[PDB]
């Protein structure tokens, strides 16, 4: 029958700002002390990561960034590129 | 000295012929409105813990 | 005089959809230390209209 | 022997060198990263470099 | 669309394990069957499984489609 | 024998109400790295009965 208790709460979502009723607001970051004082940006990682934790991340445009090492390795090299011209003195 | 402004120096010891030295120059702000000067002259000045 | 001599087989495990760069440096005039690498790319291909 | 540039936070001095050849090219003897404004090499032959 | 309990970059990276489905559009093998749930031969259709180990890659002849970095000691050393 | 000769402006922009101190060292008998400065300063100026 009757639908009673509407309870109008257009109030109620006011009291946490105006500006989320329309757009939901960027997430931010906590602070870290031992990161001296910098800011994380939520969206770029100028450091090189390490392959493991980290998800594979993805790229929209521009950015030179880091990256996430997978493979690291210190060998000898070879005393030439290619070709004849293999002179050493 | 103290008051409001206040300058320092220690004598500059070198020579021993002809050389060219480095001089790193760095600004410091400590904290905010009147402050009053350190409890000592220049010592109170701390580079690496002395 | 002749030596030892090396047979040496790469990797044939290819990457099947990931971007990577690989870099070979003689690493003679760096430091002690490592050595940070970026790289300044573009996006990614996405569907557009 | 130099001088101390206009600089930022800090630096250091990498200084190389260089041998012409016989036939023209170049031959790089060395390499050093360093942070004193005075260096010293000894023991050099051949000529110009 | 109800987005509850999902996270946005679903990449594990590497591990000693793949990290993708069977004759899939990823995997690209259409061959006979050769192993099964564990690392042992077999050769009917039903039981055609995959391990998602390198052993089983091994078996089936597709390494270069192996979605795990051999990585390993880049955690030790 | 005259070479260049340089005009030198200073910081014209004073800091109205933030307490500074510079500090400038020859920093030749110091290492490599970076030196840490601490002072020890007094309290601010209250408003005392
Ligand atoms: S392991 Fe090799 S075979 Fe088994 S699924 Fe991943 S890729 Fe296809």
């Amino acid at each position: 029958g009757m639908t009673g208790i509407l309870f109008s709460l257009g109030a109620s979502m006011v009291l946490g700002g105006v500006a989320q009723m329309l757009a939901p607001k960027a997430r931010t970051p906590r602070i870290q002390t031992t990161d001296n004082g910098k800011q994380n940006t939520y969206f770029s990682s100028l450091d090189n990561m390490v392959a493991q934790g980290n998800v594979l991340p993805v790229l929209y445009g521009e950015m030179r960034v880091g990256s996430r090492v997978v493979s690291q390795e210190i060998s000898t090299a070879d005393e030439g590129d290619g070709g004849q011209v293999v002179v050493i003195g | 000295m103290g008051k409001g402004s206040s300058k320092g120096h220690t004598p500059r010891e070198a020579k021993d012929n002809l050389k060219s030295t480095q001089l790193l120059s760095v600004i410091d702000a400590i904290s905010e409105g009147p402050i009053e000067g350190p409890v000592d002259g220049l010592k109170s000045v701390l580079l690496n813990s002395t | 005089l002749w030596s030892s001599y090396t047979e040496i087989i790469d990797v044939k495990q290819c990457y099947p959809n990931t971007a990577l760069v690989g870099v070979q440096v003689d690493s003679e005039q760096f430091g002690s230390q490592q050595v940070s690498r970026n790289y300044h790319l573009r996006g990614r291909i996405l569907q557009v209209p | 022997r130099w001088d101390t540039p206009k600089v930022v936070k800090g630096v250091s001095f990498l200084l190389r060198l260089t041998v012409t050849a016989d036939d023209g090219s170049e031959r790089l003897v060395s390499t050093a990263r360093t942070t004193e404004t005075t260096y010293r090499f000894t023991q050099l032959a051949l000529g110009n470099y | 669309t109800e987005t509850d309990g999902a996270v946005f970059p679903g990449r594990i990276m590497l591990a000693n394990t793949c990290t993708w489905t069977y004759r899939g559009d990823e995997c690209g093998y259409s061959g006979p069957a050769v192993a099964d749930e564990y690392d042992q031969p077999t050769s009917d259709i039903t039981k055609d499984k995959c391990s998602k180990c390198l052993s089983g890659c091994k078996f089936r002849n597709n390494v270069g489609n192996f979605g795990g970095f051999l990585s390993i000691n880049k955690l030790s050393q």
